[PDB]
């Protein structure tokens, strides 16, 4: 896994092809490493297999990484990183 | 109808930058994405990135992350791309296209960029007259740079039976040729003239084909 | 990144004949959420911008004749053209939009196959203007022939000359499906004026004997 702090390089946005992408700047030691990601519905219930990107990696300290997700409709929460360093972003996807 | 209008060509030296426009019409501009695509002369298509009119969202191919910049002007319904630290590798045609869900359903005509330190050189135009129902005449356009040149016959009023051949680069200079085939009975009575425009050198040359 | 591979790289097909082109992805382009394959086909005619034919693998874009059909799923796609038309000559590309960055296949060159046609050969001596600048180009047009394969041989006083020859083919004509070629033997005025006869010989599929056009500096 990857245990360093993560931060947003560019806020999550919708893509031309019906996904969402967020750029995260890895600020920690131990790269390269797996970016911890987890998508939870409004009930904090892990929404499954909606990370379109191949298992995302941080390349080096202060390396930005594009992550593409297919969030569920309605409210969702994207937890990046692990522990108290973890980022929680909110996303709402409209039906159209 | 849907239209994307781009400048025909740009000529610039290495190390410099260039900015090119993509003007949209025929639909609501903020409802569709715009992509940019690169095509080297003899090669395929390469996606540079996209931008969404209104929100301003942009995405880049990592290959062009340090090379390209996508911007907008919502008032003029225009999109722009800028390329920096140019090299010959950046010599290519650059299309803009409208994106519907990832598919590029409409395209601009493309902007051909030449990156070279070579000196601009206007073309020498030479007439090609015969040394029998149809007669073929021609023009040899030699020793110019950069591309492109536009070749017409009688300022465009002669279009059928025309074969204008792709230019070939030899030693920093291009050469192309053009033939036109007309009815023998009406040449040379009805004159035939080749016009060769070379915008880079701000030059056009008209050469009437006269019997040797 | 995703890799799009197309085969064949090129093929020739007759007007009225059916043809099948392939596009394989290095990974699935299928969204299980809506069973949509994120794949599109484009047609780029010579000297023109690409045109969208199909999207989502099977869905025809508006204005596209139904003789173009898209098929396939997962990573194996195909575009079939049945009753190929003469104006369909072009390079067909496949493209994914499964994820950034979008990538295109290498493309497939679609050549049109028509009745054979021997070239109309025309030779031209140097113009006075070029000679005055010390140049002496002898030009040879070989126009409207049907199979692209063709050889041009320059003779000076009957001796083959390969140095100083530059050739260029037009793209296949949209209507008559023929090709044309210009061959220019560029000499100096110096050399040009020391020889008499100049000839270009066009060896083509249509004839066992070459098509020979010649002139004498006289
Ligand atoms: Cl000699
Ligand atoms: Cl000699
Ligand atoms: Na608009
Ligand atoms: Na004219
Ligand atoms: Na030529
Ligand atoms: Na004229
Ligand atoms: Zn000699």
């Amino acid at each position: 896994m990857c245990s360093g702090k993560f931060s947003i390089d560019k806020e999550m946005a919708e893509t031309q092809h019906g996904t969402t992408v967020v750029k995260v700047k890895y600020e920690g030691a131990g790269a390269p490493c797996k970016v911890p990601i987890e998508i939870r519905d409004v009930n904090k219930e892990k929404v499954v297999g909606r990370i379109i990107s191949s298992t995302p990696f941080a390349e080096y300290t202060n390396s930005v990484t594009n992550i593409e997700l297919e969030p569920p409709f309605g409210d969702s929460y994207i937890v990046i990183g692990v522990g108290d360093s973890a980022l929680t972003l909110h996303w709402f996807r409209k039906h159209h | 109808q849907v239209q994307l209008q781009q400048p025909g060509a740009e000529f610039v030296k290495p190390g410099a930058s260039v900015k090119m426009s993509c003007k949209a019409s025929g639909y609501t501009f903020t409802s569709y994405w715009i992509n940019w695509v690169k095509q080297r002369p003899g090669q395929g298509l390469e996606w540079i990135g996209d931008i969404y009119p209104g929100r301003g969202t942009t995405n880049y191919n990592e290959n062009f992350k340090s090379k390209a910049t996508l911007t907008l002007d919502t008032s003029s319904s225009t999109a722009y791309m800028q390329l920096s630290s140019l090299t010959s590798e950046d010599s290519a045609v650059y299309y803009c296209s409208r994106g519907s869900k990832g598919a590029m359903d409409y395209w601009g005509q493309g902007t051909s960029v030449t990156v070279s330190s070579a000196k601009t050189t206007p073309p020498s135009v030479y007439p090609l007259a015969p040394g029998s129902s149809m007669v073929t005449l021609g023009c040899l356009v030699k020793g110019y740079f950069p591309e492109p040149v536009t070749l017409t016959w009688n300022s465009g009023s002669l279009s059928s039976g025309v074969h204008t051949f792709p230019a070939v680069l030899q030693s920093d200079l291009y050469t192309l040729s053009s033939s036109v085939t007309v009815t023998s009975s009406t040449w040379p009575s009805q004159t035939i003239t080749c016009n060769v425009a070379h915008p880079a050198s701000s030059t056009k040359v008209d050469k009437k084909i006269v019997p040797r | 990144d995703i890799v799009m591979s197309q085969s064949p790289s090129s093929l020739a097909v007759s007007v009225g004949e059916k043809v099948t082109l392939s596009c394989k992805s290095s990974q699935s382009l299928l969204y299980s959420s809506n069973q949509k394959n994120h794949l599109a086909w484009y047609q780029q005619k010579p000297g023109q911008s690409p045109k969208l034919l199909i999207y989502w693998a099977s869905t025809r874009e508006s204005g596209v004749p139904d003789r173009f059909t898209g098929s396939g799923s997962g990573t194996d796609f195909t575009l079939t053209i049945n009753s190929v038309k003469a104006e369909d000559l072009a390079v067909y590309y496949c493209q994914h939009f499964y994820i950034y960055p979008y990538t295109f296949g290498g493309g497939t060159k679609l050549e049109i196959k028509r009745a054979d046609a021997a070239p109309t050969v025309s030779i031209f001596p140097p113009s006075s203007e070029q000679l005055t600048s010390g140049g002496a180009s002898v030009v040879c047009f070989l126009n409207n022939f049907a199979p692209k394969d063709i050889n041009v041989k320059w003779k000076i006083d009957g001796s083959e000359r390969q140095n100083g020859v530059l050739n260029s083919w037009t793209d296949q004509d949209s209507k008559d499906s023929t090709y044309s070629m210009s061959s220019t033997l560029t000499l100096t005025k110096d050399e040009y004026e020391r020889h008499n006869s100049y000839t270009c010989e066009a060896t083509h599929k249509t004839s066992t004997s070459p098509i020979v056009k010649s002139f004498n500096r006289n």
